[PDB]
RNA sequence: CCAUAUAUAUAAUUUUAAUUAUAUAUAAUUUUAUAUUAUUUAUUAAUAUAAAGAAAGGAAUUAAGACAAAUCAUAAUGAUCC
């Protein structure tokens, strides 16, 4: 629920469908505009965008994913108090001194007033051909269009395989290999989620996790189909 | 005056009512505590009581209705339904 | 061979009269030979369950001999129309 | 509760059954109970005299005759 | 079916533990008699007291739904990647 209302968030703000092959960040119109800065490194359609949370609820919506972030926080000694016996230790039906949250989370700038700015936005979305941003792109090849980790990436001896929000709009994975390149390996065993990815990949293809996303008068047949058939039986 | 009344589903009542016998022993405890109240603790004026009481809760310190089933075995019999 | 005693090696209307003559004391012969049976309605029809629609096969049917004896017979099955009829002629013949 | 026809004519279907050859044994009670027939009129009977006492019943005494 | 109690068989009683071993069978899901309580009135039940009993425990054995699980190391197939 919370990341479809920051999903929302951002559709509204955004008008994805109202800039259709616009790749890049450019500040957006809402004399007023504004660009999302984390944890997406786009600002086309949110590949993992189901839209009512009650198909999480079902049981052909199990297998969906949504955008969200972790961290791990400390409990202080009241914490550690609360959290004893029946009420809030037991299973309701080891500890430790830290908590994991989830959270989802955006975060937009709006631009400066300014005739330089403005028509700065007009002239970078009219004759910037930035390209049809393919998959594999690190889009601008700075933090506003690197690939966002939002999957606890795979370490297998030599090869690294991350689950990323490319700046393609699109939701890829990316396998980066230590014969392809030993520096960028070394670089990759230590990534995490949440972190954005910098660096080329040597296979980079479409993430599966969107699959159970696009899947998202019969009763006059049944009658009709009884009496022709009992009718067929003679 | 009799009140009849229209064919009913059941004849059952709620919660019948049982014969709850008293126990003897907390009478027998509640006559010794009211004894030592008004003679004095440990008064041998109703040492017989603790004799009797300690006789009767030495092993164990504490020493069904069936009218649904006649009611709803006889109702057909005695509603005085009109005949089918 | 190792044939239970009571048991033989591996037509409708056969059934029905030997059913019949069994548990009624009707003559099969004359059912057999002289009843002719006509479908009247055939339907399904179906209930609401807690665990999905369950539907039924319907037959109402006619047996008569054509000589003043006549039975309507209604049967119902949840498998085949078949059954159904069958019961439905078994109902007829126990009406005539 | 309807008076009932098919407990005093099991003669008349029986004999239905045999006349059509649905049925070929006659049965043993057949013979007997057509030569005894059920009595298949079910009326309400009125009565004109109180047995116990003798009291007419169904008269009116006339003014002429007070 | 274990176990428990008993019977038969087997052991040339130095492979000795015959107070044993392990095959087969039997036994109980105990039964009878009163007394007091209640009773749907006994040919019922409980409690107590007597009587006979070694008799007092345990395991397995079917489906149907729901959710979880990839050390699913309870597999197979498929997809994908080197
Ligand atoms: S980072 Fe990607 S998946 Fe997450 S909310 Fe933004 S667009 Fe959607």
């Amino acid at each position: 629920m919370g990341f479809e209302i920051i999903a929302r968030a951002r559709q509204i703000t955004l008008r994805p469908e109202n800039f259709p092959d616009e790749f890049g960040k450019i500040p957006r119109p809402w004399n007023y505009f504004l660009k999302v800065i984390a944890p997406c490194p786009h600002q086309r359609k949110c590949p993992l965008q189901v839209g009512n949370p009650n198909f999480y609820t079902h049981k052909e919506g199990k297998d969906l994913k949504f955008c969200n972030f972790q961290k791990s926080i400390k409990r202080p000694k009241f914490s550690i108090e609360l959290k004893k016996g029946k009420l809030l230790a037991t299973s309701w039906d080891n500890g430790r001194d830290y908590e994991i949250l989830n959270y989802s989370y955006l975060i937009f700038e709006r631009s400066h007033k300014d005739e330089n700015t403005l028509k700065e936005i007009k002239k970078l979305r009219n004759e910037n051909v930035n390209g049809k941003y393919d998959i594999g792109s690190l889009g601008d090849d700075t933090q506003n269009s690197w690939p966002r980790i939002i999957n606890d990436p795979v370490k297998r001896k030599g090869h690294v395989m991350m689950d990323l929000c490319a700046p393609s709009g699109e939701l890829e994975k990316w396998t980066v290999s230590r014969s392809f390149s030993k520096q960028i390996y070394h670089d990759a065993r230590k990534s995490k989620k949440g972190d954005l990815w910098a660096s080329a990949a040597k296979t980079q293809i479409k993430g599966l996790g969107d699959l159970n996303v696009k899947k998202f008068q019969l009763k006059k047949e049944e009658r009709q189909k009884a009496r022709k058939a009992m009718e067929s039986y003679n | 005056p009799v009140y009849r009344l229209p064919p009913l589903p059941r004849l059952k009542v709620k919660k019948p009512i049982i014969r709850q016998e008293a126990n003897k022993c907390l009478v027998l405890m509640s006559n010794l505590l009211q004894c030592w109240s008004s003679y004095g603790h440990m008064s041998p004026k109703c040492a017989g009581l603790v004799t009797e009481l300690k006789s009767c809760t030495s092993e164990s310190a504490l020493g069904k209705s069936n009218i649904n089933y006649h009611a709803a075995r006889l109702y057909d019999r005695i509603n005085g339904k009109p005949h089918d | 061979n190792i044939l239970p005693p009571g048991v033989s090696l591996p037509s409708k209307s056969a059934d029905v009269a030997a059913g019949l003559h069994k548990q009624t004391g009707v003559d099969p012969d004359y059912i057999t030979r002289k009843l002719t049976m006509k479908p009247l309605v055939m339907k399904r029809v179906s209930n609401q369950t807690g665990k999905g629609k369950i539907a039924s096969f319907y037959a109402l049917v006619v047996v008569g001999d054509k000589n003043g004896m006549v039975g309507l017979g209604e049967g119902k099955s949840r498998e085949e129309m078949s059954k159904a009829i069958f019961k439905a002629h078994w109902d007829a013949v126990r009406n005539l | 509760m309807k008076i009932q026809t098919n407990a005093v004519n099991v003669l008349q279907r029986t004999s239905a059954y045999l006349k059509s050859g649905l049925l070929k044994e006659t049965p043993a009670w057949y013979n007997v109970v057509a030569s005894i027939p059920p009595s298949t009129k079910f009326t309400r009977e009125p009565r004109f005299k109180n047995p116990s006492n003798g009291h007419i019943i169904g008269k009116l005494v006339d003014v002429t005759e007070q």
